[PDB]
RNA sequence: AUACAGUGAAACUGCGAAUGGCUCAUUAAAUCAGUUAUCGUUUAUUUGAUAGCAUGGUAUAACUGUGGUAAUUCUAGAGCUAAUACAUGCUAUCUCGACCCUUUGGAAGAGAUUAUUUAUUAGAUUCUUCGGACUCUUGAUGAUUCAUAAUAACUUUUCGAAUCGCAUGGCCUUGUGCUGGCGAUGGUUCAUUCAAAUUUCUGCCCUAUCAACUUUCGAUGGUAGGAUAGUGGCCUACCAUGGUUUCAACGGGUAACGGGGAAUAAGGGUUCGAUUCCGGAGAGGGAGCCUGAGAAACG
């Protein structure tokens, strides 16, 4: 039976995927940024 | 079973050994997956860790490759030539790793015709193959060698067979019949 | 080689396996000779 | 055996847990987890041989289940959790950290510590590499692998890490000349100064070392766990500070 | 219709010239039916890499047999779209259907089309209602909710702006696969049409970074001869607008070297008709804004085939006046300042040869 | 259970329901997802050889997938048992009346002994196998081998005499005869010989022939008759001579099938005359009369079938294959079913009134 | 001659493509062995084809390193090398004479004869008696 | 509490049952003791990283009732119903950014957007505003066809949460609209752990009333192929004849399991080594199969 905690289980599952994709994205962002000014200098 | 051991063979120094214990699982042998030419039967089997591993025991379409020009096409088999371990393995059609096959020609001449407008047989500069492999398109069978294990994938996929071992397989064949 | 020599070489349990059998013979080869004589040859 | 063993004789345990023989029969067997096996120092012989917090199983079995005891910041509630060497654990209610960290005789030992020297550890970088993506990856001692590391990390490096978030602190270099410390061969327990590194080729890096009451000895990379500079030692020693007499 | 057999039945029985194949008169009797499963297994999503797998299968399975299976299929993928509101009007549309239904039945149409396209480069051939109309059609309704509608809906501006992307490039494609094999005269004026409302007018400030494919087509243009139509149809709206992205400063290197090549390209191609003489003469107002260039803006291919459409215009000398030479003076001492380590001994004798 | 001809009424008991091009695994599947006769009547990967017992009561066959004989009980209607060998055997006849002791030519270069207590060791044979047959007046195994030498292994000696000399690179089919105990050996070279016991000679050599495309024959089916007098040799272009005992004329000429080599010759003694059936790699298994030399009947499976047996007793065809049912015929037209499966007749019955 | 055999003997993923008319027609791989060890000349650019060459074959040198002389180079691409030493035997208070007979296979690069000194390395199991793989000779 | 919520038999499902325990018949480098490799491989769990339809289907146990039968942990007929059962099936970001602007930037546009099997590539060894500018030639070992990255194909072939517990909030177009806490199991790859597998160098009881052996059925290697987790005469197809040596090979005797120990003579070192630790092998007979990460189990 579909009821509204699964509904708040499903975007909870969606925010999870979203919150890991951006950890993942600044993570990458920040490394290029190390890097670059790394090699800069 | 088929033990994978040593200890059932003669030492190094002119002497034979005992039994050391009974034939423990970890070190199977089975048996070989002897393909031949049918419609595509392949088997699953569950071994060590999780591993699934497929002995295909007819097969009736593989993988080839172009090497020169290097593309790749899905074709179907014409059928063996010739395999160095047993002539009598060629014989009864057995596909194996590091054999030698007829393979239909059609779809590399598909292939060539919509890339090019040229029909093979009968851009040019990129368009001049080889003239024993030009024969073989318009005779619709070209050569090819297999050496994809038949019984650890399943599968059957080559190269087809350019200039150098093209010309010392087709030796081969012609020293043969 | 491996296994690909034919030596006259003595087996123990074949011997005793399951021989001798019967004379199971339609004939008593004495028209069978002749016969085999007055085969195709002739 | 068939397959792998699952128990632990009570004579046939490392030495340097302390374990009385005249309790019972068995000793425990640690988990599979982070830190090494014939190296480590279950959860259960912590709390309950090591600081006297407990007098059984069950009751150290009560206590994780209460959930106080956390590591590295995180919360353990199983019994034969392996701890080793560099560790963090984290009593709640009895106010205290400790750094788990070797001593002079060979024995792990326990060390005070409070929150500012709790939050970070040091990790032996043992081995760097590539992984999906191109993304580089680094991989320390205790299981802990960092993608995405400071490309100044090279092997059998030192790193020091943020242990609630997780991210790299800082890091140190294998320089001739620092304050390392030996965690195996006969002399394990002692620092001092590095003076030079000879190599072999496919051999053991055998490195000497001089002690601060200025002695020489000889010890090997796979063993020396770098520590830090001069007068500027990262953590908070045990007393002793490697002077063995 | 199953599924787990299905490439290598495929490869087993309709593959012509093998085991169990279709005769002739079977063929022309089932075929339609087999054009109609065929919609299906081409109107399945690639979301997997089993079901692309599956998708480069029947992009496999389309061009062995011949001409009019797939030409009544792309007949049948028009029923399913229409061109008759465009082409019952001029250029007008009586109801306007900006519906994502409609937007997307035309991009399954571009995935269609750009498949058998890429899979059958040569031997496709081009029935006039089944592409000139439905691509137009589609950059055109493209248009249409481009200039109507707000950026309210998000997802329908975006995928009007991926459906116009892919058209571009899709006519480039069949352009320059197909070359000069028929007269495009029956729409060409429409299609020239479609080309001069928006590229003309924002050519340059838009599409300067990198390489596009409406610079790839107007360089087949220049390059084919019989595609000036368009220049000579106009007054050399698609020229100037590539005399506008050349005298833009911020376009790259790599968007203004090809413009060159279809420059050497239209200079050596030689027409007598009307207009080519205005238009190799905007030609060297183009050498006036190149004069700068090379330099300061411009890559040892470029500079060498730049070099040789200087040699290529002392050879043929469509201009001949003192301003031209001292614009040509003034090119050959930029280009003398410019490097020779990385040149070749004959590129410098050609150097000699402008001298 | 069906019918494939129209004027006579043919029947398989046991094959697969569904005809060409949809696979016996995916039909399998989606038909267990969505009457047999004899319980576990299959082999789910294929079949490679079936000799029945001589009492009638066992049925012997190999199988591929971890290489396997199923031994069925006709009594028991199952898996007697079922045993795993290495590798695919090719040829195998069981030695005794009862299956406790069966020989078989195995794919490995090599000959291997099924037992009852269990597997006597296999021995190895210098060429590569091609044909093995049992003398049984005098206790001889003989296989020829890949190529010029067909040897001998006697049951009381257990050595090897001598191998049998046939001057061609291929022993494609081997037989004997006991109403006159005769070797016969057909070669696709267009060769036929025959051998003499006792005496240790050849005695015959003959039938090169050609078909109307003018190629060299492939014999695949050397056989002879009830009566062990006239023979019967069979090759590749559906072609069929029934030759007398010592003239170079055939008998019955006959062509037929098409380019796919026919496999299988059998006679048949039915009450008044006698038959044939000539199974082929057309997928294709005809039933003539041998006077007239007229295909009476035929049966289509829709599958390829590799070998052919026919029961002593009257109507029921084994037929190995590589399906996944060992499938089997009944024929009403030579006689009823046989003692143990006596409810056919009113399954007979019931497909005539279907 | 590098066609002896009815398989067509070349090192395992290498392409010289026909395409391209380069001048050096045939692509030969090899990889520096270390070790304080050297490359030859003959096995670098030689035209022969091995897998268990040291140097041009897939087979990686690592663990121990022994040595020996040459005694008997009757079998092909393989040497058995004769190991001398002192054996410790405690009765008598003396050594005893013993020696070890070691086969170790040998690339076709390297010339050797009866006698030779040589340098050899482990290798990982080719065949039931054969365990190591030179790695330099040196004539005496 | 009018969907259950407390309590819980039975049954489905998941996990484990290869740990532990017991005896010494065997075997003289067979295991073993020490040492090394895995650049020759496999590993459930742990730990840590690691993935851009308001929810579909049946088919049953458990359970009710008719039974046959002499009967075991005997079954059949008929009637229900669940899943983490089984089978299925869906959902906008980055690069150059003209242009306007200087702060802090967007803004049209041109482009890209998981697992197999094969084939191809890369990863190579001078001037000074003496205040200031550059105005030139991945990691890894001792190494790897390495990790990795890419293209084109390829596959009877894949997971990319249709789950579960507690509490119940934040916003506001007060819709039950859209979000949001803590945590239980699942899922790919990699690392870690626990292991398993083969291995390099040395070390065995007595014996010439035992000098000659393998050479067939491989005994020595090479070419090539199948077999599992992987090299491998492991075995198979072709070729040669290879190796042990009084430096005693080979087999022949041990009522010899081995390693550590204990007793023993004031001493050379001698007798148990059955004990209580670590290894090794094994529980109607034989053959073939079974599940599992892990057996040739003792089921």
């Amino acid at each position: 039976l579909v009821t509204p905690q699964r509904l708040q289980r499903k975007r909870h599952q969606r925010a999870l995927k979203v919150r890991n994709a951006q950890a993942q994205r600044e993570a990458a962002a920040e490394y290029a940024q190390l890097l670059a000014k790394r090699l800069s200098e | 079973g088929i033990s994978r051991d040593s200890r059932h063979k003669r030492s190094a120094t002119g002497a034979k050994r005992a039994q050391f214990r009974k034939k423990r699982k970890f070190e199977l042998g089975r048996q070989p997956a002897n393909t031949k030419i049918g419609a595509k039967r392949i088997h699953s089997v569950r071994t060590r860790g999780g591993n699934k591993k497929y002995r295909a025991l007819r097969i009736e379409t593989g993988n080839f490759s172009w090497a020169s020009e290097g593309i790749s096409k899905k074709t179907r088999i014409a059928g063996v030539v010739y395999h160095p371990s047993n002539n009598e393995l060629v014989r009864t059609n057995t596909l194996t790793k590091a054999a030698i096959v007829q393979i239909d020609a059609t779809p590399f001449r598909q292939w060539f015709e919509a890339h090019y407008g040229q029909t093979l047989g009968k851009r040019a500069a990129s368009a001049k193959i080889e003239s024993s492999v030009e024969s073989q398109f318009s005779a619709g069978r070209l050569y090819a060698c297999i050496s994809s294990r038949p019984g650890q994938s399943g599968r059957c996929d080559g190269y087809i067979l350019e200039g150098e071992e093209l010309a010392f397989y087709l030796r081969r064949l012609t020293a043969k019949k | 080689s491996k296994g690909r020599k034919l030596n006259y070489s003595v087996q123990d349990p074949i011997a005793n396996y399951e021989a001798p059998i019967t004379s199971g013979y339609k004939w008593s080869d004495d028209q069978i000779d002749e016969f085999f004589a007055g085969l195709l040859g002739q | 055996a068939r397959g792998p063993k699952k128990h632990l004789k009570r004579l046939a345990a490392p030495h340097h847990w302390l374990l009385d023989k005249l309790s019972g029969c068995y000793a425990p067997r640690p988990s599979a987890g982070p830190h090494k096996l014939r190296e480590s120092l279950p959860l259960i012989v912590f709390l309950r041989n090591r600081l006297k917090y407990a007098l059984n199983g069950r009751e150290v079995k009560a206590i994780l289940m209460q959930r106080h005891v956390k590591v590295d910041g995180k919360v353990r509630t199983d019994t034969t959790y392996p701890a080793g060497f560099m560790d963090v654990i984290t009593l709640d209610a009895t106010n205290e950290n400790f750094r788990l960290v070797y001593d002079v005789k060979g024995r792990f030992a326990v060390h005070r510590i409070t929150d500012e020297e709790a939050s970070y550890k040091l990790g032996k970088v043992k081995k760097v590499q590539l992984g999906k993506k191109g993304v580089p990856y680094v991989v320390t001692h205790d299981g802990r692998t960092i993608r995405y590391p400071d490309p100044n990390i090279k092997v059998n490096d030192t790193v020091k890490i943020d242990l609630a978030s997780g991210k790299i602190t800082d890091f140190i270099k294998f320089d001739a000349g620092k304050l390392v410390y030996v965690t195996g061969g006969r002399n394990l327990g002692r620092i001092g100064t590095i003076v030079h590194k000879e190599r072999h080729d496919g051999g053991f890096d055998l490195v000497h070392i001089k002690d601060s009451l200025d002695n020489t000895f000889v010890t090997r990379l796979n063993n020396v766990f770098v520590i830090g500079e001069q007068g500027k030692p990262y953590i908070s020693l045990p007393k002793g500070k490697g002077i063995k007499l | 219709l199953d599924d787990t057999l299905f490439k290598d039945e495929i490869t087993t029985f309709l593959t012509e010239n093998g085991s169990q194949s279709i005769k002739a008169e079977d063929e022309k009797v089932v075929m339609p039916y087999v054009l109609r499963i065929f919609f299906g297994r081409a109107q399945v999503p690639p979301t997997s890499g089993q079901k692309r797998s599956r998708k480069i299968a029947v992009i496999s399975v389309l061009p062995n047999f011949k001409k009019p299976y797939i030409n009544d299929f792309l007949s049948l993928a028009s029923e399913r779209l229409d061109y008759n509101y465009f082409f019952g009007n001029s250029h007008q549309i009586n109801s306007s259907k900006a519906t994502l239904k409609t937007i997307r039945r035309m991009t399954g149409f571009v995935n269609i089309v750009n498949s058998t396209l890429s899979v059958l480069r040569t031997n496709f051939p081009l029935h006039t209602n089944s592409v000139l109309q439905p691509l137009i059609y589609s950059i055109a309704m493209a248009y249409y909710v481009l200039d109507t509608e707000s950026t309210e809906e998000v997802h329908l501006r975006k995928m009007a702006s991926n459906l116009r992307q892919q058209g571009l490039k899709c006519l480039s494609s069949v352009f320059e696969f197909v070359g000069n094999t028929f007269d495009w005269s029956t729409s060409m004026e429409d299609i020239y049409a479609v080309v001069v409302k928006p590229r003309i007018s924002h050519f340059s400030d838009e599409n300067l970074q990198q390489p596009s494919s409406l610079l790839r087509l107007f360089l087949y243009w220049a390059h084919n001869p019989s595609l000036y139509q368009f220049l000579y149809y106009d007054e050399f709206a698609t020229a100037t607008a590539l005399m506008d992205t050349i005298s833009n400063q911020h376009v790259k290197e790599a968007v203004i070297g090809p413009i060159i090549e279809a420059a050497d390209s239209i200079i050596r191609n030689p027409v007598n008709d009307d207009h080519y003489v205005d238009l190799v003469t905007l030609i060297c107002t183009s050498c006036l804004k190149i004069l700068p260039s090379l330099y300061v803006k411009l890559d040892s291919n470029s500079i060498s085939t730049f070099l040789n459409l200087l040699v290529s215009i002392t050879e043929m000398g469509f201009i001949q006046d003192d301003h031209v030479r001292s614009r040509l003076i003034s090119s050959l001492i930029s280009i003398l300042k410019g490097k020779l380590k990385k040149l070749q001994e004959n590129d410098t004798q050609k150097i000699l040869k402008i001298l | 259970k069906s019918t494939s001809a129209n004027d006579v009424s043919v029947y398989q008991v046991s094959g697969t329901n569904v005809s060409r091009s949809l696979p016996d695994w995916i039909a399998k599947k989606r038909k267990r997802q969505l009457v047999e006769l004899i319980q576990d009547f299959e082999f789910s990967e294929a079949s490679n050889k079936i000799k029945v017992s001589r009492d009638g009561q066992y049925c012997m066959a190999t199988g591929t997938y971890k290489p396997q004989i199923h031994v069925y009980d006709f009594a028991n209607l199952s898996l007697k048992f079922d045993r795993h060998t290495d590798a695919e055997n090719v040829d195998f006849t069981i030695l005794s009346d009862d299956w406790t002791k069966s020989v078989h030519l195995q794919n490995d270069r090599s000959i291997q002994f099924q037992n009852k207590g269990g597997l006597h060791y296999t021995t190895r044979i210098p060429k590569f196998g091609r044909s093995l047959v049992y003398n049984k007046v005098n206790c001889d195994l003989y296989v020829g081998a890949s190529g010029n030498e067909l040897y001998r292994l006697n049951l009381e000696k257990g050595r090897f005499l001598n191998p049998f000399k046939l001057d061609t690179e291929g022993v494609n089919h081997v037989s004997i005869n006991e109403v006159n105990g005769l070797l016969a050996a057909g070669t696709e070279t267009n060769v036929v010989e025959f051998w003499d016991p006792r005496s240790r000679s050849r005695v015959s050599k003959l039938y090169l022939e050609n078909n109307i495309d003018n190629r060299p024959f492939q014999v695949t089916t050397t056989s002879f008759r009830n009566d062990g007098l006239t023979f019967a040799c069979g090759t590749s272009n559906g072609y069929s001579y029934i030759y007398d005992l010592r003239t170079s004329e055939p008998s019955i000429i006959k062509d037929q099938g098409y380019g796919f080599d026919i496999k299988k010759i059998i006679w048949l003694d039915n009450v008044g005359t006698e038959n044939k059936i000539v199974t082929c790699d057309k997928r294709i298994a005809k039933i003539w009369d041998r006077l007239d030399g007229k295909a009476y009947a035929s049966m289509e499976p829709s599958v390829d079938i590799n070998d052919i047996e026919h029961v002593p007793g009257t109507g029921m065809f084994f037929t190995a294959n590589e399906s996944i049912p060992m499938h089997t015929y009944y024929i009403p037209s030579l006689g009823p079913s046989p003692r143990w499966c006596s409810f056919l007749d009113s399954i007979t019955e019931e497909l005539e009134e279907k | 001659t590098v066609q002896s055999e009815r398989a067509f003997q070349k090192q395992p993923h290498i392409f010289n493509n026909p395409k391209v008319k380069t001048s050096k027609r045939t692509k030969r791989w090899y990889k520096n062995a270390g070790l304080g060890f050297k490359t030859p000349k003959t096995a670098i650019e030689g035209s022969y084809i091995d897998k268990k060459c040291p140097f041009t074959g897939l087979v990686s040198i690592r663990g121990k390193i022994l040595t020996g002389t040459v005694v008997s180079t009757k079998m092909h691409r393989t040497i058995v090398i004769r190991r001398a030493y002192l054996h410790y035997i405690p009765k008598y208070n003396r050594y005893e004479k013993r020696h070890k007979n070691v086969p170790v296979h040998v690339s076709p690069a390297f010339r050797v004869q009866v006698g030779d000194i040589v340098t050899v390395g482990q290798c990982r199991p080719i065949s039931k008696t054969v365990r190591f793989n030179v790695v330099k000779v040196s004539a005496a």
